């Protein structure tokens, strides 16, 4: 069974390898030089473990301040805190403790990005309502839209009627008036012509 | 099967070198400049999400001696994941919820513009700009709408006397027939002396 | 090409008039409100179940509720994931076809549009000829009325100019020419002026053989001075 | 005739929308996880009954009030019209007209905070032009009937009158009677 520090490394390792895999078939999208780059600082990391980069198995730190409702400690004499190497010829408390360097967030980034987005788009947006506005009570043009017998009568009938009439009745005068003087012509010749006899015998 | 005991100390000790390591690392690769979005910062995130894969993984072959098993191992990753950040900045989210909401309101509103608008100046003019109706349905509307007889007889009397004029005549012309014959017979008796 | 997807979203953001995360965002926050009121208050309304006869179970839930919240937190989240998915990719989507081939309109777009030079021009012209063309038709009706009380004129004119020509001529009358009809039953009066005309003629001729005023009047009294018998029984 | 039936989609919607929701209740009325998250309190007789009957009153409740929420933000949408209305135009832009137009336009927008204005104006007095000279196209055909009837009457006019003017013409020497009555008065008398 055991619980030893090879085996540790022999597993671990190998968790790493399945990982940079893992990771090398999901770099469909190498355009992103996040890919490439992570794939090199990785494929560097596991080469600089197996092949070593410092001390590593085992121990703890220091813990600094405890945190633990199982805080409680009881002991005695024998062999104090006092706590260290020493002896052997040529060659100090050894704490060095944890150390951090902290990394930002992801929402941060989200809200950043979003940020930018919302700013442009409402932009865009409220400058198209100015457009609509103005172009509204401005050019509207109102559409503007805004319009703007022969030869007969009474006296030429009665003109031509009477004109026959008095044609007529001039030419019926001019008869009737020949027979009275034709008949005072007769007339004279016989009022002549009765008195050559009277008569006698 | 295999069986690895682990104390938190010991994963979180192994933890906390792989992140030093990294750190030395990146900061080979790029100087400390930070902040930086889609670039830099995404593979910082990419090598936590990383070790979680990693460990996770380690996990399954791999047991823990504090609490039961290998539980707790995912909440210790992530309370030194958390002992790192993502401080849920309340303000910058409260711009994204107010921009959000500014951005959904301001999009009802250009669309309601670009129906209302138009379909109420068209329906402005239209209604107006019709009054030719006025005229025209004026006009269409309008379309639908619903001494002498003594110079008759004086010209008669004329027609009359031409009627006289010939009965006149024609009682005259067989008259002056016989009185003709008459002076005829008595002017060839002058030369004849008329005597006895 | 800007990007069909994007012509989609202003395409369909107009016509609901709202975006459609919205939708999908109104469905999740409410569904995981339910989940947050149903948990605290599985939580809350179960406090009073705490106690089972003598010992305390007061520290054996939050676990359950903690748990089961970002469990189903989790699973909730991932399955409308899923569900917006499909509703932004089949049913909020539309075909590339359409709105390449410009086929593609709203119900705002009884609209037509084009080249708005000619349409505006052509249109304002156009519709300038239909009103003038409109006010010579009204003054061409005005015309119409014209020649109706023209019309109507000469029927009353004509009706009772010809009925009198025939209640007057013909000898038909209702006041004057009655007379007698003897004048008129020889109808014809051009053939009767016509004889009278040529006998009177004639008549003119036997007359015309001369020996006038003086020759007859003078040949009287050279006869009657030639002298003859005075007195006989 | 309002093809598709108009729907198709918002049962879609409703469809997704349901199957999401009790695929993902899949949790609670499996008391496994039950025994996951509750290993002694939830064997208790007493406790699993409270979860029994606690775990059917959220299934029943969740269900019900989340239901009638999504019937509600399909109130407050108006979905159903709009994606009827979707199908709809959609089938019909499938179906309906295709070369008036030349070339055409992106639908997003050109600029259109006046294409969209000037084109509903210019179209809706197209419209008007129609009508207009629908109305007066009814003008002109009035007028050259009432045309034709008044021509009809006026030639109806001149062929009465001409007519009754040569019938009394058909009704109804000068110079050598001139002479002969000047010659006759040359005799005067006393």
């Amino acid at each position: 069974s055991f619980a030893q520090d090879l085996k540790m490394k022999q597993l671990m390792n190998w968790c790493l390898i399945r990982a940079l895999r893992k990771l090398e078939i999901k770099n469909s999208q190498n355009k992103s030089e996040s890919r490439k780059i992570t794939l090199t600082i990785l494929k560097d990391f596991v080469r600089d473990i197996r092949k070593g980069s410092h001390d590593i198995d085992w121990x703890x730190x220091x813990x600094x301040x405890x945190x633990x409702x199982x805080x409680x400690x009881x002991x005695x004499x024998x062999x104090x805190x006092x706590x260290x190497x020493x002896x052997x010829x040529x060659x100090x408390x050894x704490x060095p403790p944890i150390k951090l360097a902290k990394i930002p967030n992801e929402k941060n980034i989200q809200n950043k990005e979003n940020a930018k987005i919302l700013e442009e788009k409402i932009k865009t947006i409220k400058n198209e309502i100015e457009q609509w506005s103005k172009d509204l009570s401005d050019v509207k043009i109102p559409s503007y839209e805004l319009p703007k017998l022969t030869a007969t009568t009474k006296e030429s009938i009665h003109s031509d009627f009477q004109k026959r009439v008095d044609g007529l009745q001039e030419t019926t005068r001019l008869l009737k008036s020949s027979s009275i003087l034709l008949n005072e012509t007769a007339g004279m010749k016989l009022q002549r012509l009765n008195g050559c006899i009277v008569k006698k015998r | 099967v295999d069986k690895l005991d682990i104390t938190q100390k010991q994963l979180r000790f192994l933890h906390k070198q792989f992140k030093e390591i990294i750190d030395e690392k990146v900061r080979t690769a790029l100087p400390e400049s930070s902040e930086d979005d889609q670039v830099s910062q995404e593979i910082q995130l990419q090598l936590d999400q990383f070790l979680m894969d990693v460990l996770e993984m380690a996990g399954e072959s791999m047991n823990v001696v504090d609490a039961g098993k290998g539980t707790t191992v995912k909440s210790v990753i992530q309370e030194v994941q958390k002992e790192y950040t993502e401080p849920f900045d309340v303000e910058l989210n409260e711009k994204v919820r107010k921009l959000y909401q500014e951005w959904e309101d301001e999009t009802v509103k250009v669309s309601k513009l670009r129906r209302e608008a138009p379909q109420v100046a068209v329906s402005e003019y239209t209604k107006q700009e019709n009054q030719l109706l006025e005229e025209i349905d004026s006009l269409i509307a309008k379309m639908d709408s619903s001494k002498t007889q003594e110079y008759w007889n004086q010209v008669a009397n004329q027609y009359g006397s031409i009627l006289t004029s010939l009965k006149e005549i024609n009682d005259k012309i067989p008259t002056h027939e016989s009185k003709q014959k008459r002076l005829r017979l008595l002017l060839d008796l002058i030369e004849k002396e008329v005597a006895t | 090409a800007t990007t069909p997807t994007m012509q989609s979203t202003s395409l369909l953001t107009e016509h609901l008039g709202y975006p459609p995360i919205s939708l999908v965002d109104d469905i999740i926050n409410a569904v995981n409100e339910i989940m947050y009121k149903c948990t605290n208050a599985m939580e809350k309304y179960l406090m009073q179940r705490n106690i089972i006869g003598k010992k305390d179970f007061s520290d054996e839930i939050k676990i359950g509720t903690a748990k089961l919240e970002s469990l189903l937190e989790n699973s909730v989240d991932k399955n409308f994931d899923k569900l917006e998915l499909y509703v932004l990719r089949n049913i909020l989507s539309i075909p590339s076809d359409l709105l390449e081939e410009n086929r593609f309109r709203l119900l705002h777009h009884e609209k037509l549009v084009l080249t708005d030079s000619a349409t505006r021009a052509h249109t304002d012209t156009s519709i300038e000829q239909k009103l003038q063309e409109i006010e010579r038709q009204y003054q061409l009706n005005v015309m119409l009325r014209d020649r109706i009380q023209n019309t109507k004129e000469l029927l009353t004119e004509v009706v009772q100019f010809k009925k009198k020509v025939i209640d007057l001529l013909r000898c038909d009358d209702n006041l004057t020419t009655a007379l007698h009809e003897l004048w008129d039953d020889l109808k014809p009066l051009d053939v009767a002026v016509k004889l009278i005309t040529t006998r009177l003629k004639q008549i003119y001729l036997e007359n015309e053989e001369f020996y006038s005023i003086d020759q007859v009047n003078r040949l009287v009294k050279r006869y009657n001075e030639l002298r003859n018998t005075s007195i006989v029984r | 005739g309002m093809e598709g039936t108009e729907h198709i989609r918002f049962q879609r919607l409703v469809q997704v929308c349901n199957k999401a929701l009790e695929e993902s209740i899949r949790k609670l009325q499996s008391w496994e996880k039950i025994h996951e998250c509750f290993p002694n309190y939830g064997q208790t007789r007493e406790g699993i009954e409270n979860l029994t009957v606690c775990q059917q009153q959220v299934i029943k409740l969740w269900s019900n009030l989340s239901r009638v929420e999504f019937d509600a933000i399909f109130h407050e949408r108006s979905i159903e019209e709009k994606l009827n209305q979707l199908d709809d135009l959609i089938n019909k832009a499938r179906s309906i007209d295709t070369s008036s137009s030349s070339k055409k336009l992106r639908k997003i927008d050109d600029l259109r905070p006046l294409e969209l204005i000037e084109g509903n104006l210019q179209g809706a007095k197209e419209s008007t032009l129609e009508r207009i000279n629908n109305k007066l196209q009814i003008i002109k055909e009035s007028n050259e009937a009432l045309e034709t009837n008044l021509k009809d009457l006026n030639d109806n006019i001149f062929q009465e009158l001409d007519q009754l003017q040569q019938v009394y013409d058909d009704m109804l020497p000068d110079e050598t009677i001139k002479q002969a009555v000047s010659d006759m008065i040359i005799e005067s008398r006393q």
